[PDB]
């Protein structure tokens, strides 16, 4: 509606018998192919990302937003659980690093 | 009659885009939507597995991501049945 | 947190 791409701003400009818009859009570029997965089973329970997507640098698995590639370690704050991991088609296995468990273990143990 | 459209100085100009290239445009748009979701409409087309794109669109209407995945077969059957019924809907009512 | 934390610690 306002320029091709993801719209950000629009500065109007007056013209004789009309108006001229400057649609400032956001156009993604430099895309990179990545192996995805609908969910990540860790302990028999599927984990779906709260935001963004699960992506794999070929070997490791990460979670990042869709429109930009910022790989982040899959923690239990980036993902929400829903049921067991036997009904989601295409589920992969990995280890959702919980931030609390190693923190408390290092604190106590 | 439409067979002889010349009549008396009554020219019927042909459309610049014939049905074949219009259908090619529609097919390209279909392929873009299927294999790239909304990404191709706002820049380069980024491939995204269909079920995952469907989950993304589910996220846009309120239902969480896992609603589709746990119901993927049901939703696929519903979609295929509806798209089957639309043809008979068009045929039955002229 | 509290139930799991107490279960681990106690
Ligand atoms: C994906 O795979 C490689 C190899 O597993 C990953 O390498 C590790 O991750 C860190 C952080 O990115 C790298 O700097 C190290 O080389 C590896 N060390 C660890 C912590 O295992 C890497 O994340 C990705 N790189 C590639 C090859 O795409
Ligand atoms: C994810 O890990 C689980 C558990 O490690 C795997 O479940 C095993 O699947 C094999 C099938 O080859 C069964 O014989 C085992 O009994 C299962 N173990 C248990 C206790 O669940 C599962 O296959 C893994 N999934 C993937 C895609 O790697
Ligand atoms: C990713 O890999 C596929 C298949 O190997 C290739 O067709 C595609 O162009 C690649 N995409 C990018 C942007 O690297």
């Amino acid at each position: 509606f306002c320029g091709k791409g993801y719209h950000l701003m629009s500065f109007p400009q007056s013209a004789p018998h009309g108006v001229v818009f400057l649609h400032v859009t956001y156009v993604p570029a430099q895309e990179k192919n990545f192996t995805t997965a609908p969910a990540i089973c860790h302990d028999g329970k599927a984990h779906f990302p709260r935001e963004g997507v699960f992506v794999s640098n070929g070997t490791h698995w990460f979670v990042t937003q869709r429109n930009f590639y910022e790989p982040q370690i899959i923690t239990t704050d980036n993902t929400f659980v829903s049921g067991n991991c036997d009904v989601v088609i295409g589920i992969v296995n990995n280890t959702v690093y919980d931030p609390l468990q190693p923190e408390l273990d290092s604190f106590k143990e | 009659l439409i067979c002889a459209q010349k009549f008396n100085g009554l020219t019927v100009l042909p459309p610049l885009l014939t049905d074949e290239m219009i259908a090619q445009y529609t097919s390209a748009l279909l392929a873009g939507t299927i294999t790239s979701g909304w990404t191709f409409g706002a820049g380069p087309a980024l491939q995204i597995p269909f079920p995952m794109q469907m989950a993304y669109r589910f996220n846009g209407i309120g239902v969480t991501q896992n609603v589709l995945y746990e119901n993927q077969k049901l939703i696929a059957n519903q979609f295929n049945s509806a798209i089957g019924k639309i043809q008979d809907s068009l045929s039955s009512t002229p």
